[PDB]
């Protein structure tokens, strides 16, 4: 149970594009 | 054979080969020996 | 130009410090407060004071809640400038407070000048000193007024100001020790010194006056307020020695939800001495030169902040068997847990072991609650007293695992803990929640 | 009589201060707060300690969050009192912050020094002091460790403490460089001192032990900090001459919201250097003697107030091309802006100038980001390099637009910021917001 | 460790830490408006 | 305190009910052996309650 | 107080009841309830020929 959102921001202001980095969950059965 | 080779992570069953990255979140706290030999007297007052 | 070519390089960063702004730094809202007023009002003491002497003294009710209390001490020196430390402090032996029959609280002469070492700094342990001592090359005759501020809770914040006036059948009451000797003042080293002025003593206590709804909502409403003690055993030091390291696993008899620990070594003929004797300046009697004597302090200069002169090796504190924390050597409660949690400067011989992130404050920030610990022990690695004390490279060029040879006079050993526990105020009487 | 006769005097001038109170000054009430503990674990060191080489560690998750580090060492005197200057600071010539492969900061020995110099004050610095160098007269082959705190964000405040549970997939590292040669240590001057020994480090992280509420959310929500980082640019001085004041116009590569400036120049020879030798008695080795050489400092005196030895003549701050401010002397740098921003005292050489309130606290009070800033530029002017430091009359009657003709030994410049970025954590993982 | 000392809870402790109202752990900062200082030489009347 | 004096205390209220009271003195001898008879019971000249 | 006989030097008794040379009893102190426990003493200057 982990709680992943949006992350509420200011926009940038010159450019459009930046680092995204997802989450993940690193387990395996 | 199938070679499962298990990785890092306890507090599980064996079905799960890995449970945390660095840092599991399965902790486990002491259990506070001799915890009855211990009254916890409370305070009372004099006449006044 | 100018600041307002700040303003304009405006960003997406800047969103996160000023933007949706809650507050302006700029206009200051001040907090109406209740109207009250402070007075000094000195109280009466008895028994016969002097050297030696126990005395109390109840405080009155002049006011309706009490927050400061200074004790003054009238001393004359008994020799010259240098022969004295902390004479104040050292006569006032120890002090109990005791409220509605209860004994709430009791300090130390060490414990004043422990928490002094401490947890006071800069300009306010000077000022402190000044006020306890002589700090301008006084010399024999000359006569001083001292001032001992105490330390209880109530005497730090008027927050935790003894509400005298919802105490209506319950008494308050201070007892007081004077020390049998004081350095310079009536004894030098063990001798004494004939016609020495005894003590006048007075103890004052600032009261607060509150006007008539505070003083209503006091008087009728119970109260309750989180409060801090301290708890102390004196114990013998498994002295060091030139041929050892000596070692010692000390139980603790505390209780309470506590802030830290505290503690010294000692050597108890000399008061406030913390740390080996030297012939090194200040370190000792005419140290440095031909006179130099290792056996007894440069009394005016009796502490230092030279940790080759203090015996702990290193520590631990272990709960019910098990370590709390690795073990540390003696400058790392010397020097860096007072660096973290206080933010002023220990002289050496004075640890601290803190389970607060800020133990030097009123607001509980971490506690170990011992009464919920069945051992909690205090576990000491003295360093090897092999150091020829009466020359200077012996000291001053060595190892961190060795000290003074002198440094086995200090078989003293003051362990204290600070604790909270709550006072519980209503219907006329008040006391302690726990015991 | 006595506090009630203040009490009763009241009327229209007091209401602003209490009618219809708000607040009271006798009552406090404590914030009760989620349990917690606090303990000092030694981490692993890979790579070799010794002079020069660079190790790591990778902080250990024994615990939920981190505050303090300390970084202990032990190291020996290769000459006598006097010939080292903070060599614990010296010798641990960087540290580097890295979260999830990412750089989120990284201090210099040098800012070490500069951080010191504008932040630590009063028995705070002296207290650093005795952790870092050796303060009581130590002589050759003596040995003490020394613990030098980090100064990250998370190592000032338990309220930026890193949640390393909040970072399950992540790494959290500190990189060390440990200088080649360390002043009174290893080396004297360019000399090296045979013999010396190398030091022993050992790196000690402060956790915090969460209990399962709060342990719970950090390990599940998503979390936002505000913290700080340094950023950091090298350069050389125009260095001033005797026939001129030279002046110098630097671009500042600065990124963020910045809280202030700091810069210093110095010696790159010695370590702590940022005013010039001189022939008066704090400012060279053998200062005041025959022996008195004004190419070598007196190392354990190598800070001074004496602004007389500094080399900023006056200086301003441009931002694109515009005048921030209008043009101020050195003094101003060094003596003024610490005063209204900071409250301590800044030695010679060493310069701040704030965009904030209050740039010693973590509160943002007002920034000037520099991401929005085409071209900062920081514009200096020297000092005149004529006066002859072997004579002590030439300095201490000196002007004030002239220095010592050993300030041009003060060839190297270093510009620091002080920003404010945003370190986000979700799912375990994490960095910084912005670039 | 440190795990030793969060087990250690009692009636005492719910005065510090039950209910707990605050954490030391997550500083709020407070937004504030946005401002900038500049120091600018006045001029003085009078020799 | 001292010869001759008379001294008095009102007893604080340090617990519900009392019983016991006994009153400590220091005296020295100022002759030898055979010179005192009961002396700290001669020294309390009378106890008003 | 507690018993009315005559105890040598070097032995000392200290009751938690009023009469502990009863049965009774009198009174108890609980040291099942009382997790330290400690006697305190100081010891005389042994300087005497």
């Amino acid at each position: 149970f982990v709680v992943v959102g949006k992350f509420v921001e200011p926009i940038p202001s010159n450019p459009g594009q930046d680092f995204t980095l997802l989450p993940m969950d690193q387990t395996y059965t | 054979t199938e070679q499962l080779r298990v990785g890092p992570g306890l507090g599980v069953g064996p079905e799960v080969a890995a449970t945390g990255g660095f840092h599991q979140f399965y902790r486990q706290l002491p259990l506070n020996i001799n915890e009855y030999k211990l009254t916890q007297l409370p305070g009372r007052l004099v006449p006044g | 130009a100018g600041g307002l070519s700040q303003l304009v390089a405006y960003g997406a960063q800047d969103v996160y410090l000023t933007g949706n702004p809650q507050i302006t730094f700029f206009k200051t809202v001040y907090r109406r407060y209740t109207n009250f007023a402070i007075e000094s009002i000195q109280q009466t003491i008895n028994g016969s004071v002097g050297f030696g002497n126990k005395v109390s003294t109840q405080i009155s009710r002049n006011g309706d809640l009490i927050t400061d209390i200074v004790v003054e001490f009238v001393l004359t020196k008994g020799g010259n400038g240098g022969t004295t430390y902390y004479p104040a402090e050292e006569l006032l032996q120890d002090v109990e407070l005791e409220i509605g029959g209860q004994r709430i609280d009791k300090h130390y002469n060490d414990w004043f000048r422990t928490y002094d070492a401490l947890f006071r700094m800069n300009d306010d342990r000077y000022n402190y000193r000044r006020m306890t001592d002589w700090v301008n090359n006084e010399l024999v005759g000359a006569q001083k007024r001292f001032y001992v501020p105490l330390i209880f809770f109530f005497n730090q914040t008027p927050g935790l100001a003894l509400p005298l006036i919802a105490l209506q059948y319950h008494e308050v009451k201070l007892y007081f020790t004077l020390a049998s000797q004081v350095q310079g003042v009536n004894y030098n080293g063990s001798s004494a010194i004939a016609g020495a002025a005894q003590p006048t003593m007075s103890v004052w206590v600032d009261y607060i006056f509150l006007d008539t709804q505070e003083r209503t909502r006091f008087a009728q409403l119970p109260h309750e307020y989180l409060i801090e003690q301290l708890q102390f055993t004196g114990s013998e030091t498994a002295t060091p020695s030139a041929t050892t390291q000596a070692s010692q696993n000390i139980r603790l008899n505390f209780n309470h939800p506590t802030k830290y620990l505290a503690w010294n070594f000692n050597n108890p003929t000399n008061y406030g001495q913390y740390t080996a004797l030297a012939n090194i300046p200040g370190a000792c009697s005419g140290a440095g030169t031909a006179a130099a004597t290792v056996t007894t302090p440069d009394y005016g200069n009796t502490g230092t902040y030279n940790e080759q002169l203090a015996v702990l090796d290193s520590a631990k504190i272990q709960l019910n068997g098990q370590d709390r924390f690795a073990t540390r050597k003696g400058s790392y409660f010397n020097k860096v847990q007072p660096y973290q949690s206080i933010g002023g400067v220990t002289p050496a011989g004075v640890y601290l072991y803190s389970f607060a992130l800020k133990p030097a404050g009123r607001q509980p920030s971490g506690t170990c609650n011992f009464s919920r610990i069945d051992n909690a022990t205090l576990s000491l690695t003295y360093k090897t007293c092999s150091i020829d004390a009466t020359s200077p490279a012996a000291v001053l060029g060595n190892t961190e695992t060795v000290t003074a040879n002198t440094a086995t006079l200090l078989t003293a050993l003051n362990i204290y803990a600070k604790n909270y526990n709550v006072l519980r105020i209503m219907s006329g009487m008040g006391g302690l929640a726990y015991a």
